[PDB]
Formats: C-alpha cells, sequence, structure tokens
C-alpha cells in the first residue's frame, strides 16, 4: 500500500 | 567428458560475463550429450539472465525430468518464477528444493529472499541463519541478512556486523566478484567512498555485459538542435511514473518545461497503474512512451535514438524497475542521473549527476564517477504545493494558544471561519483561532468518538483518520481534499502538554548512534516524546528496548501506523520538531515535514544521502537547524524543545519560507534545470566532453 524507494 | 569440458568452459565464460559465448557452449554440450541435466540447468540460468524466462523454464524442467532430485534446478527455477511474479510457483519450487536436500544453503537463501520481499522479515532472518549455519562463508546471505536486521533495528553485535560487511566487500572487490552489498544499501554501512563507488561500478557492469549480446555499434548523436526546430529534446526515464515518491516530487516538471526551447519525452519503464500521477505525466509531457511494452533493450534503446534525444535522464539508478541497459547502449549524447537515486552510478555510461553545492561539495567529488552538475539552490524538489494546497493555511481550536494540538485545514476554511461568531486572528501571516464553544465542542466530540464526519453551518468537517472512507484519491494525494479536515494530537495518543519530536522515516535509517542522540535529547526535555512509525511494526520492540537500556522509560516513544500519503503530510503539523536521521536523511520524507511547517534538525554526513536534508534546509533558509556534530544536534533540538519563543520564531520561519523560498517552487526549479540543461548541451556541442559545472 505505501510505495517507497527500494533496491 | 567432451560434454563436461564444454559445460565447464561455459561456466567460466558466464562468471567472466561472456553471456553469448556461455549460451553457445551449453548448447554445444547438449548436442553432444542431450540428457545432460547440469547443462540444461546452467543454460536455463543464463537464458534467465537474458530475460528469456519461458525458454529457461523449459530447460529447468528438462534438467529435473533427467534428474528428479536435482535440488539446484528447482532452486533456480524458483527464481525464474519469482521474476515472472509467480510467487506461489516460486514457493513451491523453493520448498521442493529444501525437501530434496535440507542442507542446501542456496535454496534456504532464495526462500529467505522471497519471505523478505513478501514482508515476512522474521521468517527471512530465520532462513538466512539456516543458510549461514549450513555454509558459513556465504556473502549474499550474510549481507541480505544484515539488511533484514537493519530493517527491524536489530543491532545485536552491530559493530562487528559492520566490520564484517566491509571485510566481505574488500574481499569481493579484490577478486572481481559482484559485491553482495547492493549499491542502494551501501549508504547505510561504514564503507569507504572508494568502496561505495566500486560497488556501484560493478553493478553497472552487469548491464554492459547484458547489452554485448546485441552487437550494437555506437549510435550517432545530434551536434546541433536543427532537426528539433531549435528545441533541446530531454528524455526522462523512470519506472516510477505512478504512485511512487519520485512522482510525488517531480510530476509537475514535465508540463512546466518551456516548449519554445525544450521538447519533453517521458519513457516509462512500468505499465500504467491507473493513478492520477501517471495520468498527469502522460497528459503534460510532449511525448509519453511506454517502454514496459518493449521488453527487449535493443529495440527500446533504438526508439530513444530515433526520438533524437539530446539529454537522457536516469531517474532510477539502482532502484527497483531500473533498465540501465538502456543507458549502457548510450542512445543519447548526454546522460544524467537525477533525483530518484541518492548515490553515484559508478558507471562510465552516465555523464553527469544533477546535485548541488550543499549536497555534493566539490571536495567530496571522488564519491562520484559522474561530473557534478550543480543546481543553484537544491537539486531536491517536491510537488507539495500542487498536491496539498489545503495545508498552505491552517486554523486551530483553543481547547484551554497552541499551533499544533487541534488543527483545521481546507480549501474552504476561510468561508467556514467567516460563518462563525467569535474567531480570533493571531499574527505570526496569520492563524485563526476558534474558541471553546458549541461548534468547537461538536468538533472535539467527532474526534473523541472516532466518527467519520459532521456538518457545521453547511460545511463538511471530516475526521483526518477517515480520509480513505471519504475520498480515497484525496487520501493518496491524487486529488485535493474537498472537505475541511480536523487533525489532533489526541487522535495519535500524543501529549497535549509536551514537546513532540517526530521522525517519519522507515526504521532502517536509524542506527545505535542516532537513537543515543535522541535519547539524550529526550532526557534533557522532561515530558517530551519521540513520535515514530511502525515502519515496519516488528521494529518497534527493538527500538523500545535499546531506548530502555539507554535510560528512557517506554512512554517517551510513541509509535503510530504508516498513514495514507495526505494524512502523513497533514499530521506532521502536530509535531513541534522533526529529528532527521543522520545515517540516511529523510529525502521525500524531509520535504513532507517541511510542508507542514515543522522545523527539521539535521547533521549532514559525507554521502549524498546523509546531506539531502541540510541542502533542503539551506534552500529553505534555516541554517540554524543544521548541526556540524552530535553535540550541536542535541543542543539545537533541546533549545527548540525548551526555549518556546525561539521555537515559535523558527516554526514561523519554516511556515513562511515554504512558500517564499525556492524549495517547493516547481516553476522556478524547472527554469533553473532548463538553464543547467543548456549549459550541458552547449559544452558538448562545442566539441568538449563532460566536465564539472559550477
Ligand atoms: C527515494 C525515496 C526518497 O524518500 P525517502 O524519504 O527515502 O522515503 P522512502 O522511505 O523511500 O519512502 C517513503 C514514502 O512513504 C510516504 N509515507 C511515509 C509515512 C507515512 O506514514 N505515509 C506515507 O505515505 C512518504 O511520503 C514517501 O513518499
Ligand atoms: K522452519
Amino acid at each position: 500500500v505505501t510505495p517507497v524507494c527500494t533496491a | 567428458t567432451h560434454a563436461d569440458s564444454l559445460n565447464n568452459l561455459a561456466n567460466i565464460k558466464r562468471e567472466q560475463g561472456n553471456i553469448e559465448e556461455a549460451v553457445r557452449l551449453y548448447r554445444k554440450a547438449l548436442e553432444v550429450f542431450p540428457e545432460f541435466a547440469a547443462a540444461h540447468s546452467n543454460l536455463a540460468s543464463v537464458l534467465q539472465q537474458q530475460g528469456k524466462l519461458q525458454e529457461a523454464l523449459m530447460h529447468y524442467k528438462e534438467a529435473i525430468r533427467i534428474s528428479p532430485t536435482f535440488a539446484d534446478a528447482y532452486s533456480n527455477m524458483g527464481n525464474t518464477l519469482k521474476e515472472m511474479q509467480d510467487v506461489q510457483g516460486a514457493l513451491q519450487c523453493y520448498t521442493r528444493a529444501i525437501q530434496i536436500n535440507p542442507a542446501f544453503a542456496d535454496a534456504h537463501s532464495n526462500l529467505a529472499s522471497i519471505h523478505k520481499d513478501s514482508g515476512n522479515i522474521p521468517e527471512a532472518i530465520a532462513s538466512y541463519r539456516t543458510a549461514l549455519k549450513l555454509k558459513p562463508d556465504f556473502p549474499d546471505a550474510y549481507c541480505n541478512l544484515a539488511h533484514c536486521l537493519q530493517i527491524v533495528c536489530d543491532w545485536t553485535d552491530y559493530d562487528e556486523r559492520m566490520k564484517k560487511l566491509v571485510s566481505i566487500v574488500a574481499d569481493q572487490l579484490e577478486k572481481n566478484r559482484l559485491p553482495s552489498v547492493h549499491p542502494h544499501h551501501s549508504m547505510l554501512y561504514p564503507l569507504s567512498h572508494g568502496f561505495r563507488k566500486a560497488i556501484a561500478e560493478r553493478h553497472g557492469n552487469l548491464c554492459l555485459d547484458k547489452i554485448n549480446v546485441l552487437h550494437k555499434p555506437p549510435y550517432e548523436h545530434p551536434k546541433d538542435l536543427k532537426l528539433s526546430d531549435g528545441r533541446l529534446r530531454v528524455g526522462y526515464v523512470s519506472s516510477d511514473f505512478g504512485n511512487h515518491p519520485t512522482s510525488h516530487l517531480m510530476q509537475s516538471i514535465p508540463g512546466m518545461h518551456n516548449p519554445d526551447k525544450f521538447e519533453v519525452f517521458c519513457y516509462a519503464l512500468s505499465p500504467d497503474d491507473g493513478t492520477n500521477f501517471r495520468v498527469k505525466v502522460m497528459a503534460e509531457a510532449n511525448h509519453f512512451i511506454d517502454l514496459s511494452q518493449i521488453p527487449c533493450n535493443g529495440k527500446a534503446a533504438d526508439r530513444i535514438h530515433q526520438d533524437g534525444i539530446h539529454i537522457l535522464v536516469n531517474m532510477n539508478g539502482y532502484t527497483k524497475g531500473a533498465r540501465n541497459e538502456l543507458f549502457a547502449l548510450r542512445p543519447a549524447p548526454i546522460q544524467a542521473m537525477w533525483l530518484g537515486y541518492p548515490g553515484t552510478s559508478g558507471a562510465l555510461f552516465m555523464d553527469y549527476i544533477i546535485t548541488d553545492q550543499e549536497t555534493s561539495p566539490a571536495e567530496v567529488a571522488e564519491q562520484y564517477s559522474e561530473k557534478l552538475a550543480y543546481m543553484p539552490h537544491t537539486f531536491f524538489i517536491g510537488d507539495h504545493a500542487n498536491m496539498f494546497p489545503h495545508l498552505k493555511k491552517k486554523a486551530v481550536i483553543d481547547f484551554k494558544i497552541y499551533d499544533n494540538r487541534i488543527v483545521l485545514n481546507g480549501i474552504d476554511l476561510k468561508a467556514f471561519l467567516d460563518s462563525l461568531p467569535d474567531v480570533k486572528i493571531v499574527k505570526m501571516l496569520n492563524m485563526p483561532v476558534i474558541p471553546m464553544n458549541t461548534i468547537a465542542e461538536a468538533v472535539i466530540e467527532m474526534i473523541n468518538r472516532g466518527q467519520i464526519q459532521i456538518t457545521i453551518n453547511g460545511f463538511s468537517i471530516s475526521n483526518g483518520l477517515a480520509t480513505t472512507q471519504i475520498n480515497n484519491k484525496a487520501a493518496t494525494g491524487e486529488e485535493v481534499p474537498r472537505t475541511i479536515i480536523v487533525t489532533t494530537r489526541s487522535q495519535y495518543g500524543l501529549p497535549e502538554d509536551a514537546i513532540v519530536y517526530c521522525n517519519f522515516n522507515q526504521l532502517y535509517k536509524i542506527d545505535p548512534s542516532t537513537l543515543q542522540m535522541w535519547a539524550n535529547i529526550l532526557k534533557r526535555v522532561p515530558n517530551s516524546v519521540l513520535w515514530l512509525l511502525r515502519f515496519p511494526a516488528v521494529g518497534e520492540p527493538n527500538i523500545q528496548q535499546y531506548a530502555q537500556n539507554m535510560g528512557l522509560p517506554q512512554n517517551r516513544i510513541i509509535f503510530s501506523p504508516v498513514a495514507p500519503k495526505e494524512e502523513h503530510v497533514r499530521r506532521g503539523q502536530l509535531a513541534d520538531v522533526c529529528l532527521d536521521t543522520p545515517l540516511c536523511n529523510g529525502h521525500t520524507t524531509g520535504m513532507d515535514v517541511l510542508w507542514a511547517g515543522t522545523p527539521m534538525v539535521t547533521m549532514p554526513g559525507e554521502t549524498l544521502a546523509s546531506r539531502v536534508a541540510a541542502s533542503q534546509l539551506t534552500c529553505l533558509g534555516c541554517l540554524e537547524l543544521i548541526a556540524k556534530n552530535r553535540q550541536e544536534y542535541e543542543d539545537i533540538a533541546v533549545k527548540l524543545g525548551t526555549d518556546l519563543e525561539y521555537l515559535k520564531k523558527v516554526r514561523g520561519k519554516v511556515w513562511k519560507q515554504r512558500i517564499s523560498s525556492p524549495l517547493f517552487n516547481t516553476k522556478q526549479y524547472t527554469m533553473e534545470l532548463e538553464r543547467l540543461y543548456l549549459q550541458m548541451w552547449e559544452h558538448y556541442a562545442a566539441g568538449n566532453k563532460p566536465d564539472h559545472m559550477i
């Protein structure tokens, strides 16, 4: 639900 | 044996990065010996590396049909299915491999990784420890485990863990293996700048190896703007045109470009998620191309060349959904890193990184493989003025005058306030104060009873905890709310009568040193609390325990759930002060707190990632919130929590300067970015090569 910066 | 010599050569060709030669040799092995289980599985693995996922699956199944207990084939097949988004198929394969051989370390590690990606951190840690028990020298499992532990703030043996990560990277670099620390994660660990740069370089190298199978010559690039009617063709490449932080920062930029001098192409690497973020960039860019429909990187890169792009802008770096194979092929004469990735690419194929003096001072320029291209204020930008214009002004309810206990925001706030009898206007420009009253009491009752909304004098008055029930697009920041919203400390269990320090970052950005600083501050300021998020929830008891060992009772730290985007931004108005994470700053999260008018104390480090908040604050014009060391950070923070007139001054300053400074001014930003793009273009068109820009 909460998009974030990810590798 | 002829077969095995071909296979063994292919294996080495693969490790070197000669993918085409490896494929060719595995196929030779299978001509000579068709029932060669290992050759099928190895060919499958290299086909998977090239994106040929169905062809890979076919060879993995042939390997298993030949050797039904080939655990390794099942493990690698599981990875292929995970890459195709078949999580169920992937788990069926991993679990089958571990059933065949419970001592097979790699399968445990692959299972761990899918647990991690699914949000099951405790099971991922457990499976990684099984892998490391089985094979104690296993860098991938150790470094992935170290990230899991970071995510939940498990700091058991922290200093030896960190030394071991550095040790693994040193060893991996000297042996020219792919480092097990991901480039994006490398900012969190005490590695040298050379090591961080080298980790990045080696990851960029995987993209170079993948494009060599294509056999593309150099592309020929424009030397002037004649084909484009005097317009610089700028191409923005991103997997994040959609509901993602980077779109929440830059979604207005494409449409603000001057069409007399620029032509804007947005290349999406992701399909359309159905959100207004995607709608807006599609509508407003001069051209929008969906490269998610063009899987082959050769054909996708050709399109960028024949669009005639002058500056290709990399918004992913080493984040999820990147296709840096596109940039490895150099379809454009200038290639720049911008905004989405807070580090260097380490790659020769990227020419500039767009940054600024505060974020990346000329001294530390050897962090970066790219040349520095300075924006004049900060390279950071936020779409907050367009997304959350309802937070531009606020009113309060005087319960017992505080600016951050019971807050009202809305586009129609003025008209609601004008409908009320006894409103007091406090100069700061100003803050309307509703006094305790039948109306004021009706509002507080909605909040205390957890009701969704009420009506006062015909106005819709919404509970800030219920936004997804009222308008789910307003909750996500896709629409501006059309009701007046009420936000309170009581909603989040925060004290009415004490200082609230907040930090709204994911818990992985906190380290022992940081929490020790925060504990020192809280002990200096009685009754005050630290407001953190369950990000994730399983990090909570670790933080609370390490804080208890530092001497804080449990009531000093209050955890709230992660909120929808609009609530998150809005609720930052309830804090007094934000305490930024020095290890890795709030980036988007930093823009978010400042938009609420909340001062943010920061201590810039050396990495780009540790200096973003200080660049934001410099642009904003609040140099007094930037600490040079830990003692300063604590003194600033304690001063803000005790000197209440100085707090009121600093808050008043953030509240005004979020509008009057350049920080959130997307038009000014776009114009400054345009000047910088023309410098880059002219410098090159005059025959020169990439050089630093200041
Ligand atoms: C590349 C990301 C730059 O931003 P950063 O500060 O690192 O933020 P991430 O952790 O990558 O993403 C956080 C993302 O979550 C939103 N958020 C935070 C908290 C909350 O309760 N609700 C949210 O919606 C942030 O606004 C940000 O977009
Ligand atoms: K188990």
